[PDB]
């Protein structure tokens, strides 16, 4: 019972830059071959770096800090293919357009502990969205049961 | 065998 | 092709109609069969930010290329988020 | 590229966009559909300094890395009068409130 959302172990090697064109701190993810996320050396802001996976490898970005999502060649995931002539495959991380409510929600996060959410004068419901962290587990449920829609 | 990806120490991250 | 914002405080913002259908409050209001929509509860430095974002999100949506972060001051930022929850945005 | 504007007279502030390689002048006719004034009725400014019709926004000093969609830049205008000289006046907006003790490095 393998999930839908695996690296293959294709044991084929490819070459890939990973290229941070975000603002964020960079936490690029290998799904391994159960599935399960695999954290990998952070990428500072503008930076970008090279790295040695496979074909048929799954990888997605998040925002080291927070788990917000990212984007890499303006999707969720990132599946290295077979080098053509040497040249490696690119993979740029960007920020995805967050709505405003979403990006108020990282910035009220990133001034407020958790303890204190309850404290702030706004109408209730935003409590629990503040509450409603990004989560990577959440995010894989999220892309699998989208996949299986296009079936 | 399974084969997971990696960084090679002497990669000058740009 | 233009609709015009009221703020608390008075304030004016003529911005292009299709931006501001980016919230989902104004689309609703003004999706049936020059226009002006009165916010008395949003102040100013707040509701020009929130049309900041419809011209953001309108510019890189669908865009290749590399998006900067929108900027949300800390002494702003509960006051943007009431808004983004009244608007649907 | 694009540049991304506020155009501010009194309380009234208009969004929108322009080529760098466009003119002063073509920002008048932008105006001019917005506010029923033509171009020879209106004065734009960057900061206190008046453009002239001809000079691209490029030219006058709006780039497309700083008059961006989520930072736009601000051009001033002031209206006609046959007989006086209406001033530049853009009023501010408000001031938000004190950030909550519990939003302070605690």
């Amino acid at each position: 019972p393998r999930p839908v959302l695996r690296s293959v172990n294709s044991r084929e090697p490819s070459q890939v830059i990973f290229c941070n064109r975000s603002p964020r701190v960079v936490l690029p993810v290998w799904l391994n071959f159960d599935g399960e996320p695999q954290p990998y050396p952070t990428l500072p802001p503008g930076t970008g770096r090279r790295i040695h996976s496979y074909r048929g490898h799954l990888w997605l970005f998040r925002d080291a800090g927070t788990h917000d999502g990212l984007l890499v060649n303006q999707t969720e995931l990132f599946v290295p293919s077979l080098n053509v002539d040497g040249q490696p495959i690119f993979a740029n991380i960007t920020l995805p357009v967050y709505t405003l409510k979403e990006r108020c929600l990282q910035v009220v996060r990133s001034l407020v502990k958790p303890e204190n959410y309850r404290r702030l004068d706004i109408v209730r419901s935003l409590y629990e969205d503040l509450e409603d962290h990004p989560n990577v587990q959440k995010d894989l449920e999220r892309l699998t049961q989208e996949r299986i829609a296009h079936q | 065998e399974t084969l997971a990806p990696y960084i090679p120490m002497d990669g000058e991250d740009f | 092709m233009y609709v015009k914002l009221i703020s608390s405080d008075g304030h004016e913002f003529i911005v292009k109609r299709e931006h501001a259908l980016t919230s989902g409050t104004i689309k609703a209001m003004l999706s049936g069969p020059t226009n002006e929509v009165n916010f008395r509860e949003i102040p100013s430095h707040v509701l020009s930010k929130v049309c900041m974002y419809f011209t953001y999100k309108v510019r890189y949506t669908n865009s290749s290329t590399e998006i900067p972060e929108f900027p949300i001051a800390p002494e702003i930022a509960l006051e943007l988020l009431m808004a983004a929850n009244f608007l649907d945005c | 590229m694009d540049v991304f504007l506020m155009i501010r007279r009194h309380k009234t502030t208009i969004f929108t966009d322009a080529k760098e390689s466009s003119t002063v002048f073509e920002l008048k006719r932008i105006v001019e559909g917005i506010l029923k004034r033509p171009p020879d009725e209106q004065r734009l400014y960057k900061d206190d300094q008046l453009l002239d019709d001809g000079k691209t926004l490029g030219e006058c000093g709006f780039t497309s890395q700083t008059a961006r969609p989520q930072a736009p830049a601000t051009v001033g205008l002031a209206f006609r009068a046959d007989d006086t000289f209406e001033a530049l006046c853009i009023e501010p907006f408000s001031s938000p409130p004190e950030l909550p003790d519990v939003m302070k490095p605690q």
